[PDB]
């Protein structure tokens, strides 16, 4: 290939014609295509932070959580709220896993 | 947050030397080109109506 | 309407802003009523005049 | 007749050997010309707003700075630490 | 602002050099008005002049002490020295007051002028009594005319006018004494 | 317990804010009653409106929820 | 020596030309008394060299603040103008610049009880006019940041593509969000040009010098 | 019919971006203060001290944290507590 | 044929500009084809009437 | 030089090589013509105007030493006397370029509009000339009056 | 130089977002903003887009005008 | 395309409006008064552009029931 | 106790609905079918608000 | 924890400016129902209208926010 | 921390006149669609005093966020 | 302190003042809007008239600004 | 002395008035602009009586401000 033309080709064919608003059928659910782009916009962003979040998944949040739980942690440093305590729980922790 | 930057007048000097870059950017290099493809037009249109008038007036051939 | 009749009428402000519009739209739509009436009425008094001259 | 050196740098045809090169603008060629002749003698309002801008930020950094020194200061002669002792 | 100082004094001077010296200068509807707008008094206390017309009809010309006109936006009173306004009236009833008795006028829809002088000027096309009236056609009238709406604007028009003012007579009909 | 106690009002004065969305909520769609009556031919686009100015008054009465989410459980 | 070849009818160059044509418009040139013709000519030329070149500084302006505006939404990347420095110190140079040619105009001379509250009001768009930019683009981001992290504890706290319409109603709020980040960052870059406009253009009035003799009639 | 013409010219930078890009530079890196996080000692001090203990553990945070604030190294244990 | 040079390039020159200008004309060939034209416009820009 | 490259010179450097040459009295026919020429049709129309009277006061001098009869460049010239273009000068200097150019414009015959401007600039300061000086200059007016086909008058402000 | 100092900028400022304290957010807020370029680059009508720009210079909102080809004739 | 008043917005005067509904007030009047009603409802003329100074088509109107509710 | 001033507010809007409805149906009569069903949504969407209200005064005594 | 719960009651009644921004938008969404019942020709400029004011608005109420997580979280 | 904790409740009282600000904000762009909506075609001028009103407007709600700035960290 | 805490709360209700004056200018540059709809010719004398009610409006801003600076540092 | 402190948070909520004096000015100020553009004839009495009302509704200003210097002064 010529690394200006082929992949230059390739998305000219994907952004243009690779429509996967019929050839996944689509339109026997969705009643426009300006439908679909407003939901294929919330579904790329859904995609988007469950990948973020799954791919590092062990780790106390930044953001403030409502007091939840992940999975089976619930007192875990996953679950803390003061960030040393969660800090030191981690360190031994890491060292069993 | 970050509210106050580090150095204030730091952030000053780089909000002049872009809009200093800006200003001269435009004025020199994209204000004349806008203004060549502008005033050709321009003057060709408003000149047309004497310019023709005159053109036939100075051509012997009918 | 607007076209010559509230610019006979402005000296110096107006002699039709005295008068409280009380119209659904504009003062403009009000007058453009208002002339087609005052031309069917002039034209049916014009020619109720004529024909008995 | 009219002989193609009245033509001579007034009006020329479409080009038929190569096309070419696009003719500056007097600024695009030296900086001197355009700061002496649009940007000193028409912006510089905007070059005096800009070094106003830039004079008192530095003189509000200096009010921040010397406000620092004198709570460092203060705490220097308190026998106290004047910071967070780091936070590691 | 006034650049054409217009009007029959001005026409009677200009129209002296450019017309035939033996035509006499034609006459304006200004000559045979008497009541202007702006000139003073024509009120004296609760009595005000309102002139009630029809192409077809002068139906009042008389002095009332309050006039009810069908205004657009809702039934307003005129009484004596009211603001100057041009009112665009409904399809209503106005009624005349003079006393204890009251001449129940029902327009089509009109105009109706105050004069800075307090000169009432009620201007409508049709103006029926309301005992004139059958109540019978209106109420087919209404049904009808709630149905028959094609993709025409004009008839929409047309058809809207037709419903506000049969609506209005019904309004007006059944709630008489 | 001050802290917890604190977020009680804290969101109580929080959702306040809810008022003035009522009565902005109240005085469009009295607008849209009004503007309805002003000429039927437009009743079924001005309900349109009528929802678009809902949904964007309500993004304040959601903003203010979260608020009051965001003090109760930050 | 070798500038670069322009295609004509370009579309930079368009839109440019909009641009600067919109921000010239915004302070008009004053038609005259007298005719416009060979006689008025140095008047006109002498007016157009007295008044500010506003149309320029105010396009200036403009495409600084949208393109650092719109750094702010493009992906890892933070706008320029949520800086409190640089949003700032962008308004006190417009309004030093307005300051600047009003006091070039009479005399650099600095000017009852009642004016030096309208001081205090016109030294005050100095402050306004930067920080309604600096917090119109800090408010949004802000607010971003705070209404994702509470859209990040869902998915973490219950399972990844599992309980999905309470994340997802949250996802759309926060893409009508960043919407809302766009439709500002593209308003607050036109009212501060505006705003540039108005300020400057407020002392940006000179005397027509016109024709001192005439041959009438 | 000139659309080869421009064809051939390929990406090219705006014509003073090695001015911007040279400005912001020098603006960034002629600051007269030390760099955000390091603090000027003496010759003595600096040949003094090794490496660990001559960096902070807050200018060098962990790239992806599993716990708010963990840093990767701990510098200097000689705290004047 | 005394004058048929100056009026069949004032013709060709402007036939070129008019069917190539806003759609795909250099500004190289507009400054080489109309050099004065350029060089008042230039004129124009250098003594801030640029607006004028 | 001038004449082999006159579509290339601008009227800020046709002005001073003018004035040189008029200093040292050179001249051709051909170089009138071409730097005539220049400034009328090579360069911009408001070129004059960025001029200043104390180099169209020369180049109005130059012409009218040779005779040099240019209608089409004496009306481009014409345009760069006004009241700013005057105002900019000093009042010895300012009668010096009124005086060169009254001269020069009755020479030619030639009363643009724009002439009121060089006899206003002498009418509302006469205390700078001779009587032999003012009767030049309303000798210029009386031309100029009968040529534009009005008579003259002061403008004040108000 | 352009997409190597792209992809350089693109990288250090993911270096730098990944260690903010709020780093989760920050990687989620480029989603959010990605997700929007991908929008804008599905429902903007770029030919009205291109007629509409080229509308905004008069230059090319029209024609040329002048040398209306009976004044230029040699016959 | 006209904006103003329901019939100013259906391309209607307000003449034809005012008299459309005149005549939808004569239409349900009590017969008594509605037929002599039907006197000043007819409209009985014939007009014809001169487009020339001589010529021009026709166009005549014999309505005795009210002016045309329908468009132009 | 402070939580529920909200339905200030919410009266008032109800109030100015209520109020605009009279008005509306004053100004024609005929679509007063149309007018009470737009005011009774209106009625209905800003008793959403007032509803999160006793939502959030119900979430703090009882939650 | 004076100042975790002072945090907590001043960003409750930091966010009681909501209110006046809910009920400015109501009004100019209800001025938009009846702007575009007297003219609908021009309906869809007048909604073009309604979004700049509602952006500029919206500007108060990311203001207030501003301060609320200002006092929450800074 | 009686001082760190009256600040911070101090902008949150201060920062209520941001709804006043919000709701004349309203009132004038709602008044802009009204009077554009009276006549579309001086709606060049009427947006252009809209947004002279909106700076002067706002100014007051940035004289209300410098009392927050100073009343935070000051 | 209670002295040095109790000025930040009253500068921070006393500049609630801010609301009203924000209220006040939207009406009348919303007015201004509307009457300029009415007669555009006579607009300039309606915006002259409106910059010298938001001289006379803002000056009871400048009060309650005064009383703020008066409480926080006087 | 939590007296002096009562007495800064005192004339901090005394300067609410002020609010509703912003607001009345900002609605007569608004009506001179529409009764001014009714009639630009009369234009010169309205402002007459604009003034009046700025100086009789100034005064309630006045008696808070009277109030707020004699809570901090007396
Ligand atoms: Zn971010």
């Amino acid at each position: 290939m010529a690394v200006t033309s082929f992949l230059g080709k390739a998305f000219e064919k994907y952004f243009y014609d690779f429509s996967a608003y019929e050839q996944f059928g689509l339109n026997r659910f969705l009643s426009s295509k300006g439908q679909y782009v407003a939901l294929r916009h919330v579904g790329f962003v859904m995609v988007g932070v469950n990948v973020l979040l799954a791919a590092n998944f062990p780790f106390n949040p930044p953001f403030p959580t409502i007091g939840m739980c992940p999975a089976g942690w619930e007192g875990t440093w996953v679950c803390q709220a003061d960030k040393a305590k969660a800090l030191e729980m981690y360190k031994e922790w890491k060292k069993s896993n | 947050m970050k509210l106050l930057p580090e150095s204030l007048q730091q952030e000053a000097a780089t909000a002049a030397v872009v809009a200093s870059w800006v200003l001269w950017h435009l004025d020199t290099q994209l204000l004349p080109t806008i203004m060549r493809e502008h005033k050709l037009h321009a003057c060709w249109a408003a000149a047309a109506k004497r310019y023709n008038e005159k053109l036939f007036k100075l051509n012997p051939s009918y | 309407p607007d076209l010559l009749e509230k610019q006979l009428e402005d000296v110096t402000g107006n002699s039709l802003d005295a008068y409280d519009i009380e119209a659904s739209h504009e003062r403009s739509d009000v007058l453009r009523d208002l002339t087609e009436f005052h031309l069917g009425v002039t034209l049916y008094n014009a020619m109720l005049e004529n024909n008995c001259s | 007749v009219l002989g193609e050196v009245y033509l001579k740098d007034i009006l020329r045809t479409p080009p038929t050997g190569a096309i070419p090169a696009n003719v500056p603008h007097p600024f695009q060629t030296s900086f001197y010309t355009y700061a002496t002749k649009k940007l000193i003698p028409r912006h510089w309002y905007l070059l005096g707003g800009f070094t106003f801008t830039i004079t008192l930020y530095g003189i509000l950094d200096g009010l921040r700075d010397s406000g620092k020194k004198k709570a460092y200061d203060e705490a220097i002669h308190a026998g106290k630490t004047p910071y967070t002792a780091g936070g590691h | 602002e006034a650049a054409a100082p217009a009007g029959p004094k001005e026409f009677t001077e200009v129209w002296n050099k450019k017309a035939p010296s033996t035509l006499i200068v034609p006459e304006f509807p200004s000559n045979y008005t008497a009541v202007k707008a702006v000139g003073e008094g024509q009120v004296h206390g609760d009595a005000f002049p309102v002139n009630f017309y029809t192409p077809h009809s002068i139906l009042s010309q008389a002095q009332k002490d309050t006039v009810v006109l069908p205004g657009v936006d809702g039934y307003f009173g005129v009484k004596a020295s009211h603001v100057p306004t041009i009112a665009q009236l409904k399809p209503g009833v106005v009624e005349l007051h003079s006393g204890a008795e009251s001449e129940k006028f029902f327009v089509s829809g009109g105009f109706a002028f105050v004069h800075p002088n307090g000169v009432t000027d009620i201007c409508v096309l049709e103006a029926a009594t309301l005992d004139q009236v059958d109540p019978a056609a209106v109420k087919s009238a209404l049904a009808a005319a709630s149905a028959a709406q094609p993709t025409d604007e004009f008839e929409q028009a047309a058809n809207r006018a037709a419903i506000e003012l049969y609506s209005a007579l019904e309004s007006a009909v059944e709630a008489k004494a | 317990s001050v802290l917890a106690a604190s977020k009680m009002v804290g969101a109580g004065c929080a959702t306040i804010a809810l008022a003035g969305v009522g009565a902005g909520l109240g005085v469009m769609f009295g607008s849209l009653i009004n503007g309805a009556a002003r000429n039927p031919n437009i009743a079924k686009q001005l309900v349109g409106y009528a929802l678009l100015g809902f949904a964007l008054t309500e993004s304040i009465a959601l903003f203010s929820l979260l608020v009051v989410f965001l003090i109760l459980f930050a | 020596s070798s500038v670069r070849d322009v295609k004509t009818g370009s579309l930079p160059t368009n839109f440019l030309t909009g641009v600067y044509r919109f921000w010239r418009s915004q302070n008009p040139a004053e038609k005259p008394h007298d005719p416009v013709n060979d006689r008025l000519l140095p008047a006109v030329v002498d007016a157009s060299d007295k008044r500010a070149s506003i149309g320029t500084w105010a396009t200036t302006f403009f495409c600084t603040i949208i393109s650092c505006n719109l750094l702010g939404l493009m992906p890892f990347n933070e706008a320029p103008t949520s800086g409190l420095g640089f949003a700032t110190g962008l308004g006190v140079s417009v309004w030093a610049t307005a300051t600047i040619l009003g006091l070039s105009k009479t005399g650099f001379k600095f000017p009852f009880i009642f004016v030096p509250l309208e001081t205090i009001s016109y030294t005050f768009r100095a402050v306004s006019l930067g920080v309604r930019l600096w917090v119109n683009m800090l408010a949004g981001h802000t607010l971003l940041h705070i209404l994702t992290g509470m859209a990040l504890a869902l998915p973490f706290s219950l399972g990844f593509f599992s309980m999905v319409p309470a994340t997802f109603g949250v996802c759309c709020l926060l893409s009508a969000l960043v919407g809302l980040e766009y439709l500002v960052a593209v308003l607050q870059s036109g009212v501060f040009s505006i705003l540039s406009t108005v300020y400057v253009g407020e002392f940006n009035h000179d005397k027509f010098i016109g024709p001192a003799a005439k041959i009438v009639k | 019919s000139y659309s080869a013409y421009f064809a051939k010219a390929g990406f090219q930078f705006p014509a003073g971006l090695s001015a911007l890009v040279a400005g912001i530079v020098a603006l960034n890196v002629c600051t007269g203060r030390p760099t955000k996080g390091t603090k000027e000692i003496s010759n003595a001090e600096y040949n003094a001290t090794p490496i660990g203990y001559l960096q902070s553990p807050d200018q060098h945070p962990t790239a992806f944290p599993k716990v708010p604030g963990m840093k990767d190294v701990h510098g200097s244990p000689h705290h004047h507590h | 044929e005394e004058e048929e040079l100056w009026l069949l390039t004032l013709t060709q020159q402007f036939k070129h500009i008019q069917k190539h200008f806003g759609i795909d004309l250099p500004h190289s060939v507009v400054a080489h084809m109309d050099p004065l034209l350029i060089k008042k416009i230039d004129w124009e820009t250098t003594n801030a009437l640029e607006d004028f | 030089n001038v004449s082999a490259n006159f579509t290339k010179f601008e009227t800020e450097q046709l002005l001073q090589i003018v004035a040189t040459f008029d200093a040292f009295n050179h001249s051709s026919v051909a170089f009138l013509d071409d730097v005539a020429d220049s400034i009328t049709y090579c360069n911009h129309y408001l070129a004059p105007v960025r001029a200043g009277a104390d180099e169209l006061a020369t180049l109005l001098t130059y012409y009218a030493k040779n005779g040099h009869e240019r209608a089409d460049l004496l009306a481009t010239v014409a345009r760069g006397f006004s009241e700013v273009s005057l105002g900019k000068l000093s009042a010895a200097q300012r009668k010096d370029t009124v005086l060169s150019a009254l001269k020069a414009f009755q020479t030619f015959g030639f009363y643009p509009e724009s002439i009121e401007a060089v006899i206003g600039a002498a009418l509302v300061s006469p205390a700078e000339y001779s009587a032999e000086e003012l009767k030049e200059v309303e000798a210029v007016k009386v031309a100029a009056e009968n040529a534009l086909g009005g008579e003259f008058v002061l403008i004040q402000e108000g | 130089i352009a997409l190597f100092g792209a992809l350089s900028w693109i990288l250090y400022r993911a270096d730098g977002q990944s260690k903010a304290h709020e780093w989760i957010v920050d990687l989620n807020l480029n989603v959010l903003q990605a997700a929007w370029l991908i929008s804008f680059s599905s429902l903007i009508p770029f030919r009205a887009v291109y007629f509409a720009f080229r509308g905004m210079a008069p230059a090319t909102a029209s024609t040329l005008n002048g040398l209306k080809t009976f004044s230029s004739i040699s016959l | 395309a006209p904006s103003g008043p329901f019939y100013r917005v259906a391309g209607m005067s307000y003449l034809r409006y005012s008299n459309i509904c005149a005549d939808l007030l004569r239409n349900v009047l009590k017969e008594p008064f509605k037929a002599k009603a039907q006197a000043r409802q007819a409209i009985h003329f014939r007009q014809a552009p001169y487009v020339d100074g001589k010529a021009g088509a026709s166009k005549v109107y014999e309505l005795e029931n009210g002016i045309p509710k329908t468009a132009n």
